[PDB]
């Protein structure tokens, strides 16, 4: 197929902003390029067809251009409902989509509040130990959350999950869970959650000693 | 204009599913119909399409041989018989069409239908408390929560004090663990002084199982 590449993969903008996503085709697709918007848990919605033709009742602020290989979508003045993921798609040959561009709400930097939770005694009884680390209400989304047991950096035994922007206060929250058995759990001592973010001037470490 | 879908669900690898797409609001019989899929947290890819008459069918190389696209123009319905299902066919499945004809775009899309291909079986969640604490307080605020662990399939629903608490509440997306079972946390930030003073019970409900749990998390 023809391979499609958008840029950036995500962008931060404020309501009122003029934003612009680009899309590249691996070969010439002429004017056969469409734009879609997709919001969380909803199907895609057609925005532009034929490079520059606004669909059904798409607001006048949306605008497409380009022919051949390089194309751009433009929102003249971003609104709150425009925060979504935008995909381009070649309709010259068999359909192929771009990887997506997430448009995110810009706000001020907000360092995370970091909390650590030992495994409950109810869980330890069942033979498994889950340690949860909670980064609360921060911005930007970019944060690094590393685990360390007896100061030894961990790999492959934790999973993260981020919420969507609070929409109220436009921040994110993050839950990392470290899973061990009751074995490497009862045998180790110091359990640390080390958090890097641009709201903090240096890595914050939340820890507890077992017992 | 409306493409309304059904047929998606949970399936073992090697199993089968049949999706349906009931069209209305336009003369369905005149259009090339498509199936497009989207893997969780991924982009969009075409699966199969069919000419208006149903007389010619085409397939993505992944699904080729295993999937059968078809339609009943008397019923305005589009179908995708999915055989030899693999883990990597897990996705939301959309039916879509070029309503304009001239646009060369997918003007209409279905609401979606989730197809999950997993060898894991339907299990209910163990709910563990994330007790409030001194490593859980910062400023006035203290955080507390529930670890809803090792359930299958999605979804679970979580609320606090039966909806009487929604302020500061963050229920996170589930993570698929290497076991094939899901796990999520639901947390709430409350004032240190309300512990307690006030009772905090999280209400976990997993409807694929017949399982509802009310864990009382306390200091």
């Amino acid at each position: 197929d023809i391979q499609m590449t958008q840029s950036p993969s995500s962008l931060s903008a404020s309501v009122g902003d003029r934003v612009t996503i680009t899309c590249r085709a691996s070969q010439s697709i002429g004017s056969y390029l469409n734009w879609y918007q997709q919001k969380t848990g909803k199907a895609p919605k057609a925005l532009i067809y034929a490079a520059s033709s606004l669909q059904s009742g798409v607001p006048s602020r949306f605008s497409g251009s380009g022919s051949g290989t390089d194309f751009t979508l433009t929102i003249s003045s971003l609104q709150l409902e425009d925060f979504a993921t935008y995909y381009c798609q070649q309709s010259y040959s068999t359909p192929s989509f771009g990887q997506g561009t997430k448009v995110e709400i810009k706000r001020t930097v907000a360092a995370p509040s970091v909390f650590i939770f030992p495994p409950s005694d109810e869980q330890l009884k069942s033979g498994t130990a889950s340690v949860v680390c909670l980064l609360n209400n921060f911005y930007p989304r970019e944060a690094k959350v590393q685990w360390k047991v007896d100061n030894a950096l961990q790999s492959g035994n934790s999973q993260e999950s981020v919420t969507e922007q609070d929409s109220k206060d436009s921040t994110y929250s993050l839950s990392s869970t470290l899973t061990l058995s009751k074995a490497d759990y009862e045998k180790h001592k110091v359990y640390a959650c080390e958090v890097t973010h641009q709201g903090l001037s240096s890595p914050v470490t939340k820890s507890f000693n077992r017992g | 204009v409306q493409l309304l879908e059904s047929g998606g669900g949970l399936v073992q690898p090697g199993g089968s599913l049949r999706l349906s797409c009931a069209a209305s609001g336009f003369t369905f019989s005149r259009y090339v119909m498509w199936w497009v899929r989207q893997a969780p947290g991924k982009g969009l890819e075409w699966v199969s399409y069919i000419w208006p008459s149903g007389g010619n069918t085409y397939y993505a190389d992944s699904v080729k041989g295993r999937f059968t696209i078809s339609r009943d123009n008397s019923k305005n319905t589009l179908y995708l018989q999915m055989n030899s299902l693999r883990a990597e066919d897990t996705a939301v499945y959309y039916c879509a069409s070029s309503y304009d004809f001239w646009s060369n775009a997918f003007d209409i899309w279905g609401q979606g239908t989730m197809v999950t291909v997993s060898s894991a079986s339907t299990k209910g969640p163990s709910v563990f408390p994330l007790a409030p604490c001194s490593r859980s307080t910062s400023e006035s605020t203290a955080a507390l929560g529930c670890l809803v662990k090792d359930y299958f399939p999605e979804p679970v629903t979580v609320s606090w004090n039966s909806g009487a608490l929604t302020s500061g509440v963050h229920t996170f997306p589930a993570v698929l663990q290497s076991s094939g079972l899901y796990s999520l946390s639901s947390v709430v930030t409350v004032p240190s002084s309300s512990l307690g003073t006030k009772t905090y019970t999280c209400n976990v409900d997993h409807k694929p199982s017949n399982t509802k749990v009310d864990k009382r998390v306390e200091s």
